[PDB]
């Protein structure tokens, strides 16, 4: 099992400077040895064998070099310590003892599995103990993806391996928006070159065409004679302006201070990676479902126990249901009601569905519920434990025989009696309620029919005719939002015109909802239409991967749309949702997980966040096995980056352990005592080795070199966040950033913050590409574990309340922006403050962000305004107080309006305020035009576990703020009225 | 007949509100509401069929109403009256269902039992205070639920580590017994009795260390035994507060809705 805590010993967060270690010699003798906490295993083994001479049977001991150490780790693993250069305090020992053994077996296989096990947070030897055939078939059959990606990686010279480690950070299109191009002279790049012997850099300025390939850039550099500060490399022939650093330098101004170096300087520093086929790769009369002429029935046998006091609850019963995604294929069927003390039913449940009509993704969703009727006519039902199982296994076999299913706790906030969105399979915690089932037997193994037989029934069932407005109504249906109401008349209309729908491929999601999935006739016909369905935009294919589209060919079409049209920028942009929808997949081996892993193994910047998104949920037992197996396959084939990730992991584990000490053992001690402690362990040797010289998990292109301990401090929160500082070790840290800063917090869930900042960045990309220079600040925020995460620090940023000190006046904020931007820069700081206010005023209203105040709003020196702490979004105040209203979280008080109007009295009547409203209306309608994208992004997070995003009702909040059931003019009227009622007039 | 007096008719109720009224209902459960387009001229019949909520638009042209052309009925009630006694399978197959079970605003108002607006506001302030107190009780109890569940998992892991540790130390005994059996015989004839005492002293040293580790696991096992029982009682109080907290929030939201509907609007 994974590690309980992160201390150096069980129940001990930090070993004393000296500690006694019981040493078990191979001759039976036990030697108590005193060791320094940071002593290496080479030293300990040498001292033990010199001391062993003072004990009986020393003649039996071989040479010291013929042995290694073994002990029990806090993961309860029997780890062999082959890397003897490791310190005693870094072994994560359970108890302070060491066993001396001869090393047997494969040293390379055992060392790699140790590093993979450390990276994923659990020993990979636990995967070996899993008897589940799908788990073992997944570990074996996934190496197909692993073998390929390493081949393509080393296929081409040292260039193909450079495309992996340092991929290009480019936009999805070189087509330059109209307002960004007007910032060019019909591009000045300053290239600094480290010329030996001094390796200093000479400033060389060049005015070159924007569409010039990076090679065309070095051509002008040679005729006239890498991004500075981070590890981003222009190694592909993409137009220079398409690179995300260059594209950012045009809009923001400032000079793209790039750098040129020799290929031999970087290609040689690139180590060669090799995938080694593991030790588990070399190990260990049907009927068609359409031939079974009977209805579906499942026998609920009995359950072991339930936790409910009999004085408060009447009876219990097992509620079941046959589900296809989120919808039931038939009416839910309950068992009879029995006492809580006798959880026995032995009862067949008859479902209203023909067995051949069962779709491929048919699932059984069940739960044990308590029914109590002591008050009024209404009786209250409460789910006690739930469980889902796929009626077909990963080999298309219909489930038969008896089955034991350990159930899951009802997640917090879920009020439905069933949990159809929950994961499938049994709870590995066997100290839970266990329900016994029995599926029917049909004289042989029942398999789902082949795709050749599917097209047979479809060609028999199918065995010009359109009107002008009917084609216009089809277009109107496709344009609706994914959560808009579809009537039964509109379902029959869509299904009647399925073949014309191909002319407009974006209607496919609405068409799939019009299919009777409890009927194989319409389902088989739908298969043939999606096989040759033309591909849709990736943003629309992602909807076909959420919880409402479970069919394999539907999801296979979506993956094939991403395989050809999803750019690496967009895949890296939507990776959060793409990882979350893996939880919806029926099986471990699917086309989506293969596409993500294949992309993660060929692109390291994608593979980086692919690792951390999976690693951050390994604590979650509902997905720990799926994400653990997937992380195992990734760490085997990711090459050298496994070493760098382990540097990141061990750096995080020390921050977690340190913050744990401050929140528990040292919580009631003062700030001064906590800081002297805080610096003390930071000056320890092991801490510096692990906490320095590693890539920032917020951005692997950022190198966190040496720590600046004088700028590190404990923040004044109950969870004690750590404000940390590293120097940028790049040869020109002055060009991009010097002194990198990151906030480490261990205690609060940062997934809502991480999601909101992703949406804020996505909104800004919509505005910029449509000619709106609304500058947000979506800083980095990454969840790395259970309520553990990182936060990027915006340099030279200050809160409004910090400004209102150095009590204050309504003009204090305006005067500060003039004192920090005196002279000509004032007219650009006002523009930045104005364009950043419009972006956050529109974004926070749409998303329903938690209320803003003088500490939630921050302003940079150049005037860029931005918000921090997005702990609540959507209708978070709904369940607390049942008010049905849409809040305006960011109310531009008099302080902000004075700044926008350049200090003009009566700010609601200036030309600057009218242009401020014009951008808000442009921003509001722009996001409303892409409303389907944002609905789908929230829809893909429904199974994550975030509290304010559990049902589609939670997503319905943005359907109100965007007023989707109204016209575009009607919605803009709604936005003006909401801005009017919040600012007490002015918006007309 | 009568218009707008229909118990199954509701004004600006949301589909999310219809879902809560049709959740877990039987086939035939229905209600009519204004169309979500808010055009106020069209309505939407919501029918429960096969575990799903089917939305059936009621088109309106001239003075005729119906589900599809031709529109024949004269009142939206007359359309509901007709199918309340006849099946919808004629209008469309895959229905085979009639508008049998009707959600009624009479039993909807059955919660708010106050007359004067002051009594509803006075009662709303009572249920609100009770709901906040019941919620703070549930949130604190859920925190103990999560912490107890997490600590139980840590104890089970440490108990597994104790099992593996005790195995290794017991392997050390069997290893010492194998290597000693012929070496204590070689010292017996050679009269190195003190060397035998050294071997026996280290064996007592080994058995004493094992006896400590076995007792440390036994103390952690009885700790896990108590905490697993504490979790079971926390789990029961969760399943007792949960259903009462829901209806307490529902009663609260019903009084707040009464106050809005009885107050001035638009
Ligand atoms: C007055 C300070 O006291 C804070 O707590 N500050 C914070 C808090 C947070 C933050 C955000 N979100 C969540 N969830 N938590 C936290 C927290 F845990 F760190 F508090 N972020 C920043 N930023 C990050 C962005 O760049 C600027 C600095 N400053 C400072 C504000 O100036």
């Amino acid at each position: 099992p994974p590690r309980p805590s992160s201390g150096e010993l069980w129940g001990i967060h930090l070993m004393p400077p000296r500690i006694l270690v019981e040493c078990l010699l191979p001759n039976g003798m036990i030697v108590t040895l005193e060791c320094l906490r940071e002593a290496t295993l080479i030293t300990i083994k040498h001292e033990l064998f010199k001391e062993a001479r003072k004990y009986p049977l020393h003649q039996l001991l071989q040479d010291e070099s013929s042995y290694i150490f073994v002990s029990v780790t806090q993961e309860a693993e029997r780890e062999e310590f082959f890397d003897e250069t490791r310190r005693l305090c870094d072994l994560r020992l359970f108890q302070p003892f060491l066993k001396v053994i001869e090393p047997v077996g494969n040293r390379e296989e055992k060392i790699l599995n140790r590093e993979i096990g450390f990276a994923i947070g659990m020993p990979v030897c636990e995967f070996d103990m899993v008897k589940d055939p799908e788990v073992q078939d997944f570990r074996r059959n996934i190496l197909n993806v692993c073998k390929e990606a390493v081949d393509l990686r080393d296929l081409n010279s040292p260039h193909s391996r450079a495309m992996y480690v340092y991929p290009p950070n480019v936009e999805s299109s070189p087509e330059l928006p109209k307002h960004i191009y007007n910032k060019l002279d019909k591009i000045i790049v300053v290239i600094w070159v480290i010329v030996s012997p001094n390796n200093d850099k000479q400033k060389y300025t060049l005015k070159i065409n924007h569409d010039c390939v990076p090679e065309q850039v070095i051509a002008e550099a040679i005729r006239k004679k890498k991004v500075c500060g981070c590890d981003e490399y222009f190694l592909e022939k993409y137009p220079l302006s398409q690179y995300k650093y260059i594209r950012s330098c045009i809009m923001l101004g400032r000079m793209p201070n790039l750098m040129l170096m020799a290929k031999e300087s970087l290609y040689s520093q690139l180590p060669m990676d090799c995938f080694t086929m593991p030790s588990y790769s070399r190990r260990i009369s049907t009927k068609s479902l359409w031939v079974i002429n009977s209805a579906l029935r499942i026998k609920i046998l009995c359950a072991t126990y339930v936790n409910v006091n009999i004085r408060d609850i009447d009876k219990i019963y097992v509620r079941t249901g046959i589900y296809h995604g989120g919808e039931p294929l038939c009416d839910n069927v309950n068992t009879q009601r029995v006492p809580c003390s006798n959880p026995r039913w032995n009862e067949w449940l008859n479902y209203d569905i023909y067995i051949p009509d069962l779709p491929r993704a048919a699932r059984l969703c069940l739960s044990i519920c308590s029914v109590k009727g002591r008050k009024g006519a209404k009786e209250e039902h409460c789910p006690l434990a739930w469980g889902n199982i796929n009626l077909f296994d990963y080999t298309d076999t219909l489930v038969s025989g008896k089955m034991a299913l350990n159930l899951w706790p009802v997640p917090h906030g879920l009020e439905d009696l069933l949990n159809p969105i929950g994961v499938t399979g049994s709870n590995p915690n066997k100290e839970t309620p266990c329900l016994e089932l029995e599926f029917d037997w049909f004289s042989s193994v029942v398999k789902f029919p082949d795709m050749s037989v599917i097209e047979e029934h479809a060609n028999w069932s199918v065995s010009n005719e359109l009107r002008e407005n009917d084609k216009e109504q089809l277009k109107a249906i496709s344009t609706r939002d994914p959560l808009s109401e579809i009537t039964e008349q509109e379902k029959d209309f869509l299904w009647s015109h399925r073949h014309y729908c191909v002319t407009i491929p974006e209607i496919l999601p609405k068409l799939l909802l019009s299919v009777k999935w409890n009927s194989r006739d319409e389902v088989a016909q739908m298969y043939c239409l999606v096989k040759d369905w033309p591909p849709i935009k990736p943003e629309q294919a992602m909807e076909l991967l959420d919880c409402n589209y479970p069919d394999p060919m539907v999801r296979g079409f979506a993956v094939r749309c991403l395989e050809k049209y999803l750019t690496d920028d967009k895949l890296s942009q939507y990776l959060i949702q793409l990882v979350q929808v893996l939880k919806y997949e029926q099986y471990l081996d699917n086309l989506l997980v293969r596409f993500l892993l294949k992309k993660a193994l060929t692109n390291q910047r994608i593979g980086h966040f692919f690792f951390w998104h999976l690693k951050s949920e390994m604590h979650n037992k509902t997905v720990s096995q799926r994400f653990g197996l997937l992380l195992e396959s990734y760490c085997r084939a990711c090459g050298m980056y496994l070493k760098h990730l382990n540097r990141q992991v061990e750096a995080m584990e020390k921050l977690i352990n340190l913050t744990d000490i401050l929140k528990q053992e040292k919580k009631d001690e003062t700030q001064k005592v906590q800081m002297k402690f805080l610096v003390e362990q930071m000056r320890r040797p092991d801490f510096m080795d692990a906490l320095q010289g590693f890539l920032s998990p917020l951005n692997p292109a950022h190198q966190l070199g040496n720590l600046r301990l004088e700028e590190c401090r404990i923040m004044s929160s109950a969870k004690r966040p750590l404000w940390l500082n590293w120097e940028n070790p790049d040869i020109m840290s002055e060009l991009l950033f010097q002194n990198n800063e990151i906030i480490f917090k261990n205690g609060d869930d940062l997934r809502q913050d991480m999601l909101t900042l992703q949406i804020i960045r996505i909104m800004e990309n919509i505005w910029q590409n449509q000619g709106l220079d609304l500058r947000m600040l979506p800083y980095g925020c990454l969840s790395i574990g259970d309520c553990v995460g990182l936060i990027e620090v915006v340099r030279n940023s200050h809160t409004i309340m910090q400004i209102q000190c150095k009590q204050f006046n309504s003009h204090t904020l305006h005067q500060w922006l003039k004192d920090k931007n005196k002279g000509e820069i004032y007219d650009a700081a006002i523009d930045l403050f104005t364009r950043s206010c419009a972006g956050y005023c529109v974004a926070t209203f749409i998303l329903g962000i938690g209320d803003r105040h003088n500490s939630n709003i921050m302003v940079k020196d150049d005037g860029q305004l931005f918000h921090i702490d997005f702990g609540h979004f959507l209708d978070h105040k709904k369940k607390k107080f049942g008010y049905k209203r849409e809040r305006v979280p960011f109310v531009l008080t008099q302080d902000f309006l004075i700044v926008i109007s350049k200090g003009a009295q009566e700010c609601t009547k200036t030309r600057e305020f009218e242009r401020f409203q014009e951008m808000c209306y442009k921003a509001y309608l722009a996001i409303r035009q892409h409303a389907n994208l944002f609905i789908n992004l929230f829809s893909m997070m429904l199974g994550s576990g975030m509290p304010e995003l559990q049902s589609f009702d939670d997503i319905a909040y943005i359907r109100k703020t965007l007023a989707l059931d109204k016209t575009e003019q009607e919605a803009l009227e709604y936005f003006m009225k909401q801005m009017n009622d919040a600012h007490h007039g002015g918006w007309t | 007949m009568s218009l707008q007096d229909a118990e199954w008719y509701w004004g600006d109720i949301s589909r999310e509100e219809v879902n809560e009224k049709l959740r877990d209902t039987a086939d035939g459960t229905f209600l009519v509401r204004d169309a979500s387009t808010k055009m106020h001229g069209d309505y939407t019949l919501t029918l429960r069929k096969g575990g799903n909520n089917k939305l059936i638009k009621i088109f309106h042209r001239d003075g005729k109403y119906g589900f599809s052309d031709p529109l024949t009925f004269s009142s939206v009630v007359e359309l509901i009256n007709h199918y309340r006694n006849e099946s919808l399978a004629q209008y469309n197959p895959k229905l085979d269902v009639k508008l049998l079970y009707p959600v009624s605003k009479y039993q909807q108002d059955q919660v708010v039992k106050e007359d004067n607006i002051e009594a509803v506001g006075k009662k709303l302030h009572e249920y609100n205070t009770q709901f906040q107190e019941k919620s703070r009780e549930y949130d604190r109890l859920y925190e103990e639920y999560t912490r107890t569940s997490q600590e139980i998992q840590m104890k089970r892991t440490a108990i597994e580590a104790f099992n593996e540790t005790i195995k290794i130390f017991e392997e050390q005994c069997q290893t010492q017994e194998r290597y000693s059996k012929e070496y204590i015989e070689k010292f017996k004839r050679e009269g190195n009795e003190k060397e035998i005492q050294r071997i026996m002293h280290n064996y007592d040293k080994l058995k004493s260390r094992i006896s400590e580790i076995i007792d440390s696991r036994r103390r952690l096992e009885e700790d896990l035994k108590k905490q697993a029982a504490e979790y079971r009682e926390i789990d029961k109080r969760m399943n007792s507060i949960k259903p009462d907290l829901i209806q307490l929030r529902k009663t609260r939201d019903q009084y707040l809705m009464w106050l809005t509907q009885k107050g001035v609007r638009q």
